[PDB]
């Protein structure tokens, strides 16, 4: 019965909390339910089969990422009009939509937000936390809390004035773009990282004298590697854990033996700050 | 030294940063934000912001992905801060403890997560009957149940933290094993890198990681520059690129 | 102080930057060559090619389009060297009286324009009798009655700037506001530069600009450099965009 | 009636001096007149109808720039011969092409040469006046009136041997090609002319101690930002300034507010160098 | 000084490095290896190691390409290393001296490949007969005979080198000319260089020059960073230019 | 008859030497045979037509690159059992696909391992053998004879298993990616080296005062060049034996007008260090 423009701003402001009750059964499944409790509100009154669907909304999985679920809920509050008002007769494919855009959005969702945004802004306001004090929890808490509400209100809004029609139209090209320019950011960004933002020292000394009135010209192993690249061994350390990482590894498990060889290193003269 | 108005604003600051562990939308779940506002609280700023910096550069490659549950930044980055701004210890000791306390997480955040189902097997009982504010005092009502299980444990250690049985068994690492673990912290780092690189890992864009590289050797860019370097790369790449002109 | 064969040299580089300001060929009609030009006549050069290259950085973006004339960077670079070369200023002084002078400028520049029509209505007159000589003598006396208003308020001011009424009311100024006008030096360039970027305006050409951006912040090019990269990027580009290769 | 190769020799010469006599009611077009009286010299005796083109070419406008001009001069030329000796009949046509080739060749010209030629030559021989002596304001004289030299003999003599035919052909494609290269160089030059080649500066202090035995360690606004980025404040000035002109404002009354604001700034201790 | 267990391992690296000048397999027709395996042999390494990074960048360009015989980099990289590592002389003396070296070079080795056919003459009256021993064994034997006219010189050298008719007429150089060939030594490379450049010149591969030039002013990557942008920029270069797109 | 896998693990050791006996008559010639031994060790007993194959190897040139050579050496062992085994006719053709190979490999090998292979490599290790000691001539031996043994193995190998089909496949498209790749870095590293890899002072004072206490404030012309680019003298000279090379001087008579200069010119004041 016409979803009110604020019952959309609603939408948007019951949606940020989205994430539940994330449970093991049925993940992330109420969380919906209670993102569109405004839409049920008033385009239903108390009765037997227009209060049914809630029983719909937990029907089922609806598992993933809190970021990319604005059109899917703008596109589900579109199909309800066409249920509720045209009464165009439509019920499995309600949750049809539902889980045929839970795959293509679980993967394109995850290798950017928990991909090139959440870690990317982490660094850039992590190189500045160390030396800085309120620019570098401060450009993170400002520039990521942006780009999740620009992608959830133009969400929300864009994917409910575009029914299923404009579901197939922009699930092709688009996307394609929009991953393979975050993964161009960061993977320059993580290239910087891994050579600069990390520490690995080796004091083993190689060559004496020691001319020059006194200067001991010391020349230990990290010369000669830095004669080469000044960040090799973390990137030869980063190539050794990625390798690591695609047989399942737990990293709590790769952590603990960097923890034992900065122990075992250091003891014997191999690493040393 | 800790006051009972110290208490309250820890067990409040740990709340805010037990709703954002399973919520993930503003980040309190990560060891800056959880690192600055405990550092606020319990005294001086900048030692508690230096910690934040430091617990992310782990803590990025964190993520939770279809029920893989991530080690929980948000309990190893308020435990880690109270024993360092509160008791009287370095940053790397608290750097290397968090390891054990972001171990805790992920299985106190299970345990959480599975018990959760009791709050959906009393949804469906709602939703046969309505209203719907019997949904919406559900759902969020799993949410204090959350923030109370990373936030009990922010106040049972900054309660015990103020006595000489622990204070002064922290100190027989020894000054070897201490300086052994600022080491390795230089080290663990890159290991919350490759969890990212393998996400975004396509076998024609690794040139742009190299590039990247090379670039940081030998340059005096910030972060921001080479955050803003990228993006003009990819929009150029995404420019030129002919996949996306003609079939 | 200024003698007399310094005058008549000052009026005739007058003349020389007076051509230019409309033909717009050899750029006398910019504040660089009508500044040197004026510093080696009048005294010390590099106290005159430095007010030179600082008024340039204003006087991009200062062009005439169709009917919408300059501001006359060719007025306000001669009378503002003579008041600093010749008497006894500091360069932010002058740089900033500059800018009355232009306004001067394009108000002389469009009275000059506007009467010039009787050179034209005396040309039609020519045509329908040949032979061209009639043009090709009115084409060129029509340069020399503006060259002759760029050149005599030159001659106006160095014959009385060498008086102490005039000397004497230029220090009045305060301190307090030289200082910031030297500092407004510094930012009022900007104005010259949003000019131009309004020109070249582009928005898929806009990551050219914050990538020639950041590579200025961190990285020590000249500008001959950064001058011949944008030419590789530039040639580099068209190579690439496949706008060019098909239909 | 085969006009002589140094003819164009001295069309060249005496284009010059192409803008007038510019004029408002007609512009630049006795400045055209002018640059054909050698052609018209050879090309005719003193006659009633030989003598009755210099009235059409001051029939209108021709209101372009001068360096694109060569082309239309060249073809203008070549037209002539077509109605000396080749006789073929045209008269409204000749000041046609003036008029089509006015238009685009009017906007096509200003965003190069007053676009990413006057002032990249402009600063790149200013970066030098300030410091050096003779290669700022010699860098600029010799590079910039060669490329307007090699714009208009290369213009006129290429615009002359091809006739209409060619008009219609180069003009597509090749100046597209040459206004997106230009507006790449002018675009890289003004993003480091903004940052590196402007001062603003924030004395305001924000920060005390000051330790390790008296450095005073003072930390002023201008750090925190110079922390982001080294040139911040006039970029954002710069797109104050950039939104400000597209309404049409005159530069010299924003130079004012910059006059007024580097005065009230400096008294308040906001600005200073 | 040069003692007879020097002079056999002398004329065993000059017999390795002949091998390679024919032969164009693993460099030691290259004043790198050729000289840092003398450098061992005769005395202090450093000092060898040197003078064959210096002699490199003038050896860079000095190819074979079809029957246009190299300079042979591998007789001028022996004998003037001895003339520099044995007998007491300098750095730029050696490299000054090794260019007539050089010039004997091909002379030398084109008589050798020249009266070489008597094995060729030798090798079809083998193929007529088998079996293929007679030619594993001709093969060979062509090559025993290259490498003993680049190590018999540099027997000639290291046994004529120490005594004073030629020690003291190296002194009469005099001193104003070696410092006159230091100086020569940073401008002849230049000529290594544009033999090499010359051969992989593409009128629209420039841009990529002048990029790599201006880079190098105002930079400071090394030879490897220098050479993995390299790489870089070419795999995406190939990546775009939808010459290798479309059909 | 069969060659044996480890037929091939021989002609890979054999053809390492592969260059002759370079003789002028027949270039490489004898090279292809000794290369080829092994094959026609067990492909033939001893007989009279079964060895005339030896006097077919030596018909002609095969005058081609050392490393370019493994495809060829795999396309001609194939040939022989489909001579040998599947005994179909082939005598000139056997020939006429070396010498089809000749022509395009002799002149696509050469601008790449003596073009961007070999003075990379050299380069690479060459910077570093003036301050290093074993990272200089050692990153060259390990680097570039892999890259030799890289284009023998799996030439070799790779032009075995593919006959003459994927002769004219893989001649197509593939060596114009590899060597337009090519002259990229190796035209990027040549831009650096003639920049800073090159020496060159003017020690010829242009300016006095000399203010500051006793500065002296000396600028000789090589300051007024270096504040355009810091590289323009070499960069100039590279123009002039660029373009002298092309006229097939002798660079043995351009280092000796080098080694006129560098006296003559240090004797007036014009060159000096
Ligand atoms: O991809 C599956 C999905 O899993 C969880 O439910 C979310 O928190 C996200 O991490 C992710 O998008
Ligand atoms: O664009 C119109 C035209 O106006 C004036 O006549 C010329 O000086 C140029 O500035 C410009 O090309
Ligand atoms: O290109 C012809 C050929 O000539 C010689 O035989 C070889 O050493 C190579 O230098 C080259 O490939």
């Amino acid at each position: 019965k016409k979803l009110t423009q604020s019952d959309i701003r609603g939408v948007f402001l019951r949606s940020n909390l989205f994430q539940g009750s994330w449970n093991f059964e049925r993940m992330q499944a109420l969380g919906f339910c209670f993102s569109m409790v405004p839409a049920i509100r008033r385009l239903y009154p108390e009765n037997n089969e227009a209060r049914k669907q809630a029983i719909r909304r937990h029907l089922e999985f609806f598992n993933t990422q809190p970021f990319v679920a604005a059109p899917i809920l703008g596109v589900t509050l579109a199909l309800e009009e066409q249920r509720a008002n045209g009464a165009e007769i439509d019920d499995g494919a309600i949750n049809g939509i539902k889980v045929g855009l839970m795959g293509p959005l679980a993967g394109v969702g995850d290798p950017i937000f928990w991909g090139t945004v959440r870690p990317v802004f982490a660094a850039l306001g992590a190189g500045i936390a160390m030396s800085g004090s309120l620019l570098g929890p401060l450009l993170f808490f400002i520039l990521f809390n942006l780009v999740r509400l620009a992608t959830r209100y133009y969400g929300v809004a864009y994917g409910y004035s575009k029914g299923i029609d404009i579901v197939k139209d922009m699930g092709g090209g688009f996307l394609q773009k929009l991953t393979e320019g975050a993964s161009i950011l960061g993977l320059f960004v993580m290239g910087a990282l891994v050579n600069k933002w990390t520490h690995v020292n080796i004091p083993l000394v190689v060559s004496r004298i020691t001319d020059q009135t006194g200067k001991e010209h010391v020349t230990t192993v990290q010369t000669i590697l830095d004669q080469l690249m000044p960040g090799l061994v973390p990137l030869l350390l980063t190539f050794a854990c990625m390798w690591l990482l695609r047989k399942k590894v737990n990293p709590l498990w790769i952590i603990v033996g960097f923890f034992v060889i900065g122990i075992a290193g250091y003891a014997c003269g191999l690493l040393g700050l | 030294e800790i006051t009972t108005l110290q208490i309250v604003l820890v067990f409040i600051v740990a709340c805010i940063a037990g709703m954002g562990s399973i919520l993930d939308e503003f980040q309190f779940h990560r060891p800056l934000i959880a690192c600055t506002l405990v550092g606020i609280v319990l005294g001086d700023m900048k030692t508690g912001i230096i910690i934040g910096g430091t617990l992310e550069m782990i803590a990025l490659g964190w993520m939770n992905i279809g029920a893989a549950v991530a080690p929980d930044a948000a309990l190893a980055s308020i435990i880690s801060t109270i024993l360092v701004i509160a008791g009287h210890q370095s940053i790397g000791a608290g750097i290397a403890l968090a390891i054990p306390l972001a171990a805790a997480g992920q299985v106190l955040t299970i345990i959480v997560r599975t018990i959760t189902v009791a709050f959906q097997h009393a949804a469906d009982k709602a939703a046969d009957n309505g209203n719907l504010t019997a949904i919406s005092w559900i759902h969020v009502s799993s949410l204090f149940l959350q923030a109370m299980r990373v936030a009990i444990p922010a106040v049972i250690v900054a309660l015990s933290v103020g006595t000489s049985e622990v204070q002064n068994m922290l100190n027989a690492i020894p000054e070897v094993v201490t300086n052994g673990l600022n080491i390795a912290g230089g080290m663990i780092v890159v290991v919350g890198y490759a969890m990212v690189i393998n996400m975004m890992r396509a076998g024609y864009l690794m040139p742009f990681f190299y590039l990247g590289f090379v670039t940081a050797a030998f340059t005096n860019f910030n972060l921001v520059a080479l955050g803003v370097i990228g993006t003009v790369m990819a929009v150029l790449y995404i420019q030129l690129s002919p996949k996306y002109n003609r079939v």
